[PDB]
């Protein structure tokens, strides 16, 4: 995920070594971004 | 051309022009004049003994300054000058170092003033223009042209071929091209113009062939 | 490329426009989680210290990309240089619990002590920022205490930012700023 | 920013250089701009630069421009003619306030540094000049100018260098 | 076996032209990769030094090896006694950067600490020679600041070399150069 | 190479090269030693944002001299220089006109003297050259290299690919390519041999490519 | 490939321990050693 590069996975439970985060009910920027005009606009000559 | 939006106040009627790595976009286009012919006739003549090549990298955008129109100049008045002149850049180096040859242009006449001048000028290009008469300035309408008027259009957009009794030609000594302008109406200023108008050009050597390397020094 | 500037909708043109040809782009060093995964110094001055991440300096990495965003969530990672007995407390704790080793404690074992600490405030995400300035008591991991605490480090896991902030650099006397450059020995 | 504002301001009608600057992202220009703000913590960077124009002025305000990418070796031209010659692109006002343009990465390595070296006197990248080719009854108005990152832009290797 | 000496393309003749058998080789030993692939000691002078390996002594088999060709590509390892906190910076990072901790900041615990370090130049390979002497600022793989730094060493990892340049031995004074070679105890 | 008839008195082996619109027949080739390679790599990479152009008009033949060869100068006598140099036409124009470039070499080393000298020269090409020691002239053969004996031939050749730690150069401060030549056996002049040898290169700059426009006065 | 031995992979990911090498588009003396001409080139008796 972040800076981490261990190819074995942890001694200790996920239950301890993080905590654990609950629900109710890929994100923004992110999509934003790509919504972007890239074209021209205009009409095109050559 | 056309633009979106809807109607509104302001222009429309895009345009962006390429040539090379450079561009040319114009919210006033009112289309482009197409010369004599849709292209050119063949770029490999016996002339040549097949030695010609073509350079891309010359086809290209290149400014040049015409002058400025004023309220004083009235019918008829016209500023020429024949392409190439004095020619800069990879376009100018071809010709110190070709012997012989050819090229359309890509013209781009800009006359930027104000939506609330008057007034009208006439572009257009001529093969082989040798000073015409006061009266024959009525029937300049028979060589590629196009109008500038403030009310409507900014810039004047014309392409037009090679053209010329020989298939290639020798620069330094005989050019076929000569752009013209000329004022039909003359420049109205009115309340809110623009005092006086700066016309330039926005221009490109089309389609540019070379043949008969020359001896270099440098 | 003409747009209606006013707009606001985002536009991005490219090289291919005149004739060039956009490349590719590996943004791994620029991604969110992973640049904030990092120790960063955090001035202590006494011998207990709550552990707040706002108190990263606003001009290093970590703390002027944390304050390039309003809201934040992560877990915490940290490393301190201690004597005695090490002890931690959750977000809330009184602060009387420091004292007490039934507490998450760690003895010594120099020279640094390294934890990890699960996020512990009451909220759904914390702040950079705050207009209801001074930060509230509840942003906090919880605190720490030692008989001495010599150096204090920090870690952020699992980072989730939202909302972006301004982010300066440094304001140039001439036409750039120019400076000394990592190089070899002249020899 | 060109010394405390965001925008160019027409001078005079005709040929004048409305701006040029150093392509770096350290180049005073940039500096309040948040991709500066943000390269200040890697060494090394390639990709595309956007370049954003938007004419501010009156209905009744019309003008003309250029902008064009001077690639180093020589020194920036001051007048369009000198700089028709490099990749450029002319545009007019109309409906549409804003025009984008993308500033090229052409250097001799594949990555360069976002950081200024005291032994560079000419910014290693090269320029970006805008001008101004006419205009009427377009003096004194603004043409606000941002940049963002291109698409194929990029940062790589984070430093910290900088106060504490 | 003759042949048109000017061409310059390479000829091999064998002992099996008058008689001989050729037999087998396992040139391990002297394959590229595996030679550099081991520390030299490089000549520290500061607290503070930049990572080169041009800097490797010229007759040193690695120095000596390296120069052999004209340009090079590789990962590196480091070896380094010091004292306090060591820091690495990459290549293009402002010198300034040394003193920061969030940068790749080692502790200490001796005697040696050992890293392993990325390429990190931004060219698509690294030079020997140069004719554009001396060697480029970007020639580097980053800097290292220490309190102190008592030795340093360096290791190449998956090292690349391109274009042989020579690499000559000792001149000897008279017909061979004799000298004295581990050998047992007389007795 | 080869040459018929049957067998002769004179030369044979010959061979043509021809780069643009230039050739150089030789009826003493030896064979052209190929560089570090047969193909150069990519030419078109992400450090030109792909706004690189190639131009088939630099790659031609251009002369230049190099030294006389007489028996005076002995053994490690060497003449070397730096590719290009002070270039001159279409290929020179380049460099006043791109930012970047780069391209191969394709070297054609001609020492003219006659068959009854003895003697023999050495020439080779190299990568970032910076000054040989004197011992080290013995280990000149790692090099892309070729010799020129008086018995056997009159011409060397080599070709060359494009080197250097980036995909493209700025040739006005950095050349990866230094062309040498050295004396390896003193020119030896017997009853017949010729007095002294003229030795001039016929050059050729392999798959040019440029980027990045610069500005331009004339 | 080098001056290396361990059976065993290593505990970090490879993207960690190394730099990553990108492509864009067995190497050569190791060919021309082979080309060497080894024959006689004259024509042998006995």
């Amino acid at each position: 995920s972040g800076n981490t590069g261990s190819i074995i996975n942890n001694y200790y439970m996920q239950q301890y070594q993080n905590s654990m985060d609950t629900q109710l009910g890929n994100d923004w920027f992110s999509k934003l971004a790509s919504s972007a005009f890239s074209g021209l606009f205009g009409a095109l000559l050559a | 051309d056309k633009k979106t939006e809807e109607t509104t106040l302001l222009e429309d009627r895009i345009l962006t022009t390429r040539n090379g790595h450079t561009t040319s976009t114009t919210q006033s286009s009112v289309g482009v004049t197409f010369g004599y012919a849709t292209a050119e006739d063949s770029t490999s003549g016996p002339n040549t003994s097949a030695l010609e090549t073509r350079v891309h990298q010359a086809e290209r955008f290149f400014k040049m300054a015409l002058f400025d129109w004023v309220p004083s100049q009235n019918f008829g008045h016209m500023h020429k000058v024949v392409l190439p002149h004095e020619p800069k850049g990879v376009y100018g180096g071809l010709v110190k170092s070709y012997a012989y040859m050819r090229n359309g242009w890509d013209v781009e006449v800009t006359a930027v003033g104000n939506q609330f001048n008057g007034g009208c000028l006439l572009v257009a290009l001529v093969p082989e223009m040798g000073d015409i008469s006061d009266r024959e300035k009525y029937q300049l309408t028979l060589y590629p042209h196009q109008f500038i008027n403030p009310r409507t259009n900014m810039t004047a957009h014309i392409t037009v071929p090679y053209v010329g009794v020989n298939r290639y030609d020798q620069y330094k000594q005989h050019r076929p091209w000569t752009l013209v302008v000329m004022v039909v109406a003359p420049l109205t200023t009115n309340t809110a113009g623009a005092q006086q108008i700066k016309v330039y050009a926005n221009i490109a050597p089309t389609n540019v062939h070379v043949a008969g390397e020359l001896p270099s020094k440098e | 490329t003409t747009t209606t500037g006013e707009s606001a909708d985002p536009v991005t043109t490219t090289v291919e426009n005149y004739g060039g040809e956009t490349q590719v782009q590996r943004r791994h060093h620029t991604d969110v989680a992973f640049v904030l995964d990092r120790f960063v110094k955090v001035t202590v001055s006494d011998n207990q210290h709550t552990l707040d991440v706002m108190q990263a300096h606003k001009d290093n990495i970590v703390g002027a990309l944390l304050r390039a965003a309003t809201y934040y969530f992560s877990d915490l990672e940290i490393a301190v240089t201690h004597t005695g007995k090490l002890t931690w407390v959750p977000n809330g704790a009184p602060v009387s619990a420091l004292n007490n080793t039934t507490n998450p404690t760690a003895y010594h074992k120099g020279p640094v002590t390294r934890l990890a600490l699960p996020y512990t405030a009451p909220h759904r995400v914390l702040a950079t920022a705050y207009t209801g300035a001074h930060l509230p008591t509840s942003f906090n991991f919880g605190a720490v205490k030692a008989e001495t605490i010599t150096e204090l480090l920090v870690r952020m896991k699992r980072a989730e930012l939202y909302c972006p902030r301004p982010i300066l650099p440094i304001q140039p006397t001439g036409d750039r700023h120019k400076q000394p450059l990592v190089a070899p020995a002249k020899q | 920013m060109f010394e405390n504002v965001p925008y160019v301001s027409t001078r005079t009608d005709g040929q004048r250089l409305l701006a040029k600057f150093d392509v770096s992202l350290a180049a005073k220009h940039m500096s309040n701009t948040y991709l500066a703000g943000l390269a200040q913590y890697y060494t090394q960077y390639t990709g595309t630069i956007n370049l954003h124009f938007m004419f501010t002025g009156p209905t009744d305000a019309k003008a003309r421009y250029m902008v064009a990418y001077v690639p180093p070796g020589m020194d920036a031209p001051d007048n369009p003619e000198e700089a028709a010659h490099c990749i450029h692109a002319e545009w007019d006002t109309g409906l549409n306030s804003k025009f984008t343009f993308s500033i090229p990465y052409i250097s001799a390595a594949d990555y360069t540094y976002t950081a200024s070296h005291e032994a560079e006197t000419t910014c290693v990248q090269g320029w970006v000049c805008v001008y101004q080719i006419t205009h009427g009854k377009a003096d004194a108005d603004a043409l606000v100018v941002s940049a963002s990152a291109g698409k194929d832009f990029e940062l790589r290797l984070p430093v910290d260098a900088r106060q504490q």
